[PDB]
């Protein structure tokens, strides 16, 4: 057995002694109320215990008995609909059995066994089973939440229970291998669910904004990231995957989401109804986020227990949208480790483990077909911040800018009316040569052509921008204000979108397609306006610029007929004048 | 522009990097000094197995 | 009374014969100055412990030292009736009369509030500054730091929010005037003028019989600059939640906080990791700010207003760093409008806001400033920015169009942002606002709707 | 056994009876989860070693710890049948075929070539590109970095030109059938897309039947990252020096390699250098670019090309500083080209080879190549400055000469820089050049000889 | 002495069984005898700075030490003689190891396996003057005067006739005892005694008008050429020494480029002197280090050359030292001082940089020796 | 400090006035800095000793006029600037210490003034 007591309790961490048989990165039970530690170092019979819950009364000579599980995540149903911790404890059970205050040493079931779930078997008792094979279909709302065989386990069946409710603990398929397949099954958080092969991303993910796709495309099965210095719109950009994503499985998880930000965002889901589902938004949101009211060391666990949950979903055969809300918070939590263990991290205030545990998080799942023949795609978006306000640091380069999309925010940029805001130049996408197939065939064979063509104009204005701030234009010409005004309209209506309004943005092909064709029209004719002898001053004073300036309020349903009537007005109020 | 450039602008846009630089650099004295004392602890600990 | 020192220097002591001490425990001690001080067992060890004294050592011999475990956990007596009474960081009343008897003795470490137990608020208040109550909308259970530079006032502006803090009677569709409104204070480092300046505006407020003051001076120990914050907020928890009153808490001198934070930062074992400040800083600014929030089942609330005083106008400085991220919706002060004589000198051009169409601007919060907020932004911008662009392009060069931009700058700022001893209600704001907005013809006023325009014509 | 454990901080492990074990060894460690893990044996004492687990950081325990001493010295078997193999990382089966065959044993850490037996370049490689064969001239056995940005994709422009390259040395008189070509690619930190995007292209046209691949996955620890270049470096040796092949090393993203290093050193009690990046780098970076070049009496040679990423491409970063001394000349990718969509992004203006006369000569690349290279330099450069004068003053108010120098630049990006994946020869690239230069009068041709003008217009 | 290895961290080795160890002592760590050096002792163990990287070394081996401090080797064969920063002959490395270099290489530092000419310029019963007259070697450069090192003014016995004698063979011995051979050892960290340090007053020709006639530094200057090489600047460096009035040239780099630095070496015999009318190679000493060369090779680079020029000075020759890549010299030093307690404290470089920087110029210039002869050590500081 | 103390003897007592013409304090800082880099006084302020003023205190102390005895001792520091900028401690700290300053700039050097 593993036994021992507290030697030196210092900070949220406990340093034990007398530890015999203790193994690295394994769950424990710590104190006398159960706070749960992790062996994060050995030095013979002393092992630095890291205790995810903060200490407050615990003292010398108290128990330290390690369980002997490899911080296993308990996989099963009941994930959908219901808040959970980053350390996986349902918050429902806490609020009802304590009070409204979070107290240290609250220990409840990680995966509830105060629930039962209707079983439909499918597998027959005469067959054999295979790792990654469906045993039946548990009906959780409108979704199909299959039950699979844990990888690295197979046998031959001999019995299969008939339909009825059963507790997740009870078996529902038994085998000749000495085992019983239950809907309660261990899989480590340090070991990935096995994949059949890796697939090349080649379908893009629709993140339903006309600037987070159209200009800088993001991939399905991809990875992407957005930063945000000092609260510039770090939290707000997940109101753009709130429901304007095409995922069938949405996992909102936060490394640390402060108290005020779960007063609006976390309560937002039971107050909404997703239109793709047709049913509620919380049906399709897992919820496994962590608060900053929740201890500092719980912030460090967060990432590895929700990534595996993302894999569990990916396996079933559903699009998974995982987005780690402010991944920057796991870094401070990781960095606190050094202080407490007598070590000093990576220089210039950088975390002690850089690439190692960042590259790992991102590549754990992502564009992979499974053992079981289903299509796994994981779209992961890091919503980091630079702690010191520099976008030039190791951890941004290794895995936050070498991904599918890199984006940026300025501080007076977003304040005008762009919510969220992006830098037109300084922001690129690496993946864009692999997102060209679907966009060609499905949308149109000039959707990849027009989207590079809009980006050209947007970044060419930059050419003149500089000289404006050097000594200015003291000469306005016909070819001058051409690029300049156009580009203006483009930044005014196409990058000022709001995520608080469903009329200023929404997930829809045709809105993106449409708006971008209106602008094409205004542009097209303007070049042939000047030649004839039409002053750019009058170009402003056509009402049609205002028609394109009232496409960002238009009702979604109305847009088709609206667009068709408006394309004609451009071409009429240009060629006439 | 010429006049202006050779005074306020140009060496000013210089002194900005310089000021920045030096303070980034000097910060890393505390790094090394702390890291020093860290080292001292580590060795001091393996020196209680073999002595006092 | 355990004797045997090993290290003494500052409010961190180490003394042996210990293992009976727990994390977060009240001890007492003896010193050679013939006085009995305090000590929180912040850290615990094999045959010693780390102690944190509630006073500066200025004398402590090694013949006479003591330790006596008073209590296992660490606490403060807190009772219902303590309103009308003043206090200090030690926790003794400074009134001159016997200390009141507790109902609960609650820990001073703080118990966090469930994110599940809150829900979106929507009842707004009059701060007596127009600019806030339009752009950010200061509602209960919400933070809104007022960023302040060094060489800038901090005291002046703060006072304005304290004597003109008042719920709407039904301007939002309801009141909370039906339940007592009260205020809590706690200063973390104050001089000779800031002491009296605050007290004499609380007699303006008319509140000194329904407020709890936890004044910490700079002549008071430097260790109580980080004790007092937590401490104060537990007397917030007691009176908002469990005795149903809407309590305004106002925290100032969160730079004097940070002085004391730094001390433990490097003098203890732990190493710096936030560009020359600690790395357990996060927790120190989490435990503080995250307590506050309107809880769903309670009528009452803790509305916290942080008031910074941060070194210069750097934004890489530790303080504005973490504070930014934490709070939802922010307000800034600068030196653009403090050279003009405009008190308060709020500037929202670099400032940011994240709640203004997020359970606010909609709901039981009026929609008649909904589109106004969105409009004011890009309109105020057109202003400020081109004031810079003019001195490059020409020296007076501005085109037909841009002329109008800059015309709306000087005007809006003067009228609107000078409030101070002048209160404006929800209605009074919008009227005036629209009349400066008539300076721009239709086409920049796309964001305001057809209704809005006529509404407040 | 080797029982005794002290510190498993991260991916450390200590073991007793470190006296048989040595520095620069590699070893099997036995743990109770059944895992087989390499790990170089570093910082050896006579009581305590440091070993660094090639598999995760989870499963280490203090009950089962043993070490099978493989061989004290750095080892790695080399084969000559590596010319159609495929491997990822260290050298593990992705071709399904055996990893190594021992025909010789060479370490991955030795002491590079005498300079007395180093020859200079005299042949050339054709990548099928324009600008990296005309304006800058890469030749057979050459050191030449490709400076990319992190905003920019390193990785694409890497593998593109990879498969695309087919040697051509006709004009010198050596064939493609008296010159074999071996493409060695060694990457690190590649994502799920990038890892599959490579193998596919390579397999597309024959570039994996005449090449051997390496690419270190992002699921792998940072200890294997390091051995990756040193690995493929040592293989490149046994081919070109000892069987007469002309290899091409393409390293991809040097930054990731240097990051990794930093963590190994920090646990090997050393202080990192400037900007917080390794200061013990100079040596390690040297041996990778200096264990290539030509050889006297052997026609083969390893040509060295590294690719690195830079946050803004500045020189303030250590990453270019170091490199830029040991390597000759420079290629650098700028933002302006790439944004607008030009591939390759290579701008000839920051670029300049330091060796273009000490590589090939007259008659080996046609005689006109020399002066036609310093024509196109000055013709282009002039025009990128009057693009920001194309509408201030215009081009209609500008001289005749300068008007031509505009259009010239535009057609240069379209036809010369860009060609995507199309191949080109020395002769077809000089063809493009002539046509573009016919537009300029003979009066504006003064950067070539009278011989060259009368050679073609 | 002889001791046993205890630790191996990095390229550096630390080994106990040392006692009575000298400072800057000859160390050949292991049974592989990697060229190393004893430094800063600690306890009954020492810290050992090993230039050549270690990766085959195991702990617990025997460590042979000479017990005499490392010195610069000075004898014949240096004129028209290729050596590196450890001062081994890079071409007899090519013949005895092949194209590639496999560490633990030790060969003689001068060509000692040749039979070199001799003529006695002194006799028995006369007394010698230090820094001057012993005997000359006729060579095919000019001459090379093999002179006795300073502070050795005693009586000589047994001076053997003009013929051919190996470097290790004796031609002379002293009457008062203490034997001497043609090879001489002079300390790496010390400079030879002078009588006055003069003032510069003979202009230093560079063979191109504008260079010296407009801006002279004369003979005993200290100059500099900034900006990195590859701008055709190397034109200047070669032709400089090539035309310039001297009788010996010493070329030295450290951290210099790849193949561009090997173009220089082969093109060096293809440079031609105006005075002799034949190659510059006849009368050139190389001690260049490339960049594949060992850690501290480059760091020791400087000091070698300085010394070596002072030898030619004492003889009555004019030397022309060319300090290529002064900036890259610093690279190595930073690395070494990091792993010790000489940690950075200035600005991205150790503060002992300025100390090691000075002495290179301080101990060169146009001065008169104990032997009474003149010569100059003009330095041109390519910082780059 | 030798130059200094030595002179105080001959200065006051024998009554002869002397002016100590001290040259580059650059090389002073430079050399000083090495020592504190192995005893861990950790020099740095901008990369120059942060204990600088401390040592310069006694050294430049005698530079005014005494009472009683005639003849005196007067310091004349002479040192370059690495940059015009008075940010780096080479001219900055030296500034504060001493009594006023006199720069020669480069504003007239440039013209041929001497």
């Amino acid at each position: 057995m593993i036994q021992g007591v507290i030697q030196k309790i210092a900070g949220p961490a406990v340093i034990a002694k007398g530890m015999l048989g203790a193994r690295m990165y394994d769950i424990c039970k710590v104190g006398e109320e159960g706070l749960v530690g992790e062996i994060i170092r050995l030095d013979g019979d002393t092992a630095f215990v890291q205790v995810y819950e903060d200490t407050s009364g615990l003292k010398v000579g108290e128990p330290v008995v390690s369980t002997g599980l490899p911080l296993a995540v308990e996989l099963g149903p009941g994930m959908l609909n219901g808040i959970y911790d980053g350390i996986q404890r349902p918050l429902e059970r806490i609020r009802e059995k304590t009070g409204i205050y979070i107290t240290r040493g609250v220990v409840v079931h990680a995966l509830d066994r105060e629930k039962k779930w209707a079983w439909t078997p499918m597998v027959k008792p005469g067959d054999e089973v295979r790792g990654g094979m469906v045993l039946g279909t548990v009906p959780e709302f409108g979704f199909t939440h299959k039950i699979l065989v844990p990888p690295d386990v197979r046998g031959r069946v001999k019995e299969v229970k008939p339909a009825g409710e059963y507790t997740v603990e009870e078996p529902v398929v038994v085998l000749e291998d000495g085992t019983e397949l239950k809907m309660y099954h261990t899989w480590p958080v340090r070991r990935a669910r096995p994949v059949q092969r890796k697939l090349d991303p080649n379908t893009p993910f629709l993140t339903g904004m006309r600037i987070l796709d159209v200009l800088f495309p993001v991939a399905m099965g991809g990875t992407a990231a957005i930063p945000g210095p000092f609260g510039s719109g770090k939290t707000v950009t997940q109101q753009s995957l709130a429901k304007w994503s095409n995922a069938d499985v949405v996992v909102y998880v936060g490394c640390g989401e402060r108290g005020n930000e779960m007063t609006d965002v976390l309560v937002e889901f039971p107050e909404l109804t997703d239109p793709k589902t047709g049913g509620p938004l919380m049906h399709r949101t897992v919820l496994i986020a962590n608060t900053s009211n929740m201890p500092v060391a719980a912030r460090e666990a967060s990432i590895y227990v929700g990534v595996t949950i993302a894999e569990y979903f990916r396996d079933q055969g559903f699009s998974v949208a995982l987005m780690a809300d402010s991944t920057s918070r796991w870094a401070e939590a990781l960095r606190e480790i050094s202080s407490r263990l007598e070590e000093m991290p990576a220089e210039e205030g950088y975390p002690p483990y850089l690439a190692a545990r960042l590259a790992a998080f991102y590549e754990r799942a992502g564009k992979v077909i499974t053992l079981g023949g289903e299509e796994g795609a994981v779209t992961i978006v890091g919503a980091v911040s630079p702690p010191g306000g520099d976008m030039s640091e190791p951890v941004t380069q290794s895995t936050l800018r070498i991904v599918g999309a890199f984006w940026r925010l300025d501080a007076s940029l977003a304040f005008r009316r762009h919510f969220p805001a992006i830098n037109w130049n300084g922001s690129y996408s690496l993946f864009t040569s692999a997102l060209d197939p679907w966009y060609r065939e499905n949308v149109a064979e000039d959707y990849p052509e027009l989207r590079d063509a809009i980006s050209e104009l947007l970044q060419r204005e930059a050419g003149l921008q500089e000289i404006v701030q050097l000594v200015g234009p003291d000469a306005l010409q016909d070819a001058e204000r051409l690029v300049i005004e156009v580009g203006r309209i483009i930044r005014e209506d196409f990058l000022q979108q709001n995520a608080y309004h469903e009329v200023d943005a929404y997930c829809s092909m045709k809105k993106a397609y449409g708006i971008m064709k209106m602008i094409l029209a205004f542009y097209k004719e303007a070049e042939a306006a000047i030649k004839r002898g039409v002053s750019i001053d009058e170009i402003l004073q056509l009402p049609v610029l205002e028609r394109i300036g009232r496409a960002r309020y238009v009702s979604e349903e109305e847009f088709p007929a609206y667009f068709e009537e408006a394309m004609k007005e451009i071409q009429g109020a240009f060629k006439a004048l | 522009r010429v006049n202006a450039l050779e005074q306020v602008v140009i060496p000013g846009i210089r002194a900005q990097i310089r000021f920045i630089q030096q303070v980034l650099e000097q910060r890393e004295r505390e790094d090394t000094f702390r890291l020093k004392r860290i080292k001292g602890k580590i060795e001091a600990r393996e020196a209680e197995e073999e002595g006092g | 009374e355990y004797t045997g020192i090993t290290y003494i220097s500052g409010p961190l002591l180490f003394v042996e014969n210990a293992k009976d001490l727990a994390y977060g425990a009240i001890v007492d001690i003896k010193d050679g100055t013939g006085r009995v001080r305090g000590g929180q067992v912040i850290e615990v060890s094999e045959e010693y412990a780390v102690i944190q004294v509630f006073e500066e050592t200025t004398g402590l011999d090694l013949a006479t030292t003591s330790v006596s475990l008073v209590e296992d956990v660490a606490r403060l007596g807190v009772s219902k009736e303590m309103l009308g009474r003043r206090f200090n960081g030690i926790g003794k009343p400074i009134d001159g009369l016997p200390p009141i008897t507790p109902e609960k003795r609650l820990p001073i470490t703080g118990l966090p509030l469930n994110p599940v137990a809150r829900r979106k608020p929507e009842q707004f208040i009059q701060t007596g500054i127009s600019t806030i109550d339009v752009m950010n909308t200061l509602v209960r259970g919400q933070k809104l730091p007022i960023f302040s530079g060094s060489g800038l006032p901090a005291n002046e502006i703060a006072a304005q929010i304290a004597r003109q803090a008042t719920v709407r009677p039904d301007l939002s569709g309801e009141g909370e005037k039906e339940e007592p409104f009260a205020v809590v204070f706690a200063a973390m480092g104050i001089t000779q003028r800031e002491l009296s300046y605050f007290i004499q505006e609380f007699e303006r407020t008319g509140a000194l019989s329904r407020s709890v003051l936890f004044l910490n001076k700079a002549d008071d120990p430097t260790i109580e600059r980080i004790l007092t914050p937590r401490m104060a907020l537990t007397v917030a928890e007691y009176l908002a939640f469990e005795h149903d009153y809407h309590v305004l808490v106002i925290l100032t001198d969160m730079t004097n906080y940070c002085e004391a934070l730094r001390e433990i930062g490097a003098a203890r074992e732990e190493i710096p990791g936030r560009r020359g400040y600690p790395g357990y800083m996060y927790t120190d600014l989490a435990t503080i700010y995250e307590r506050a929030g309107v809880v769903e089942g309670k009528k009452g609330s803790v509305t916290q207003i942080p008031i910074l005083s941060m070194p210069d106008d750097d934004r890489t400085h530790p303080i504005p760093d973490l504070t930014g991220y934490i709070t939802e919706g922010q307000i800034q002060l600068s030196r653009e409008l403090h050279r003009k004589g405009i008190y308060p000198p709020i500037d929202p051009l670099p400032s940011l806001s994240r709640l203004m169409n997020n359970g606010v601007g909609k709901g039981k919060t009026r929609e008649d400033h909904k589109q106004v907020s969105d409009q004011l932004y890009s309109a105020y911008a057109n202003g400020v920015d081109i004031r810079k662009l003019v001195a490059i392009i020409g020296e007076d060069a501005l085109t037909e169009n841009d002329r109008r931009y800059l015309q709306f700058a000087d005007a809006f700022e003067r009228f609107f942002i000078n409030q101070g001893q002048q209160n404006r209600s929800i209605e009074e704001s919008l009227q005036i606002a629209w009349a400066l907005l008539s300076m721009l013809p239709q086409g920049e006023l796309k964001r305001i709707s057809k209704d809005h325009i006529g509404k407040y014509y």
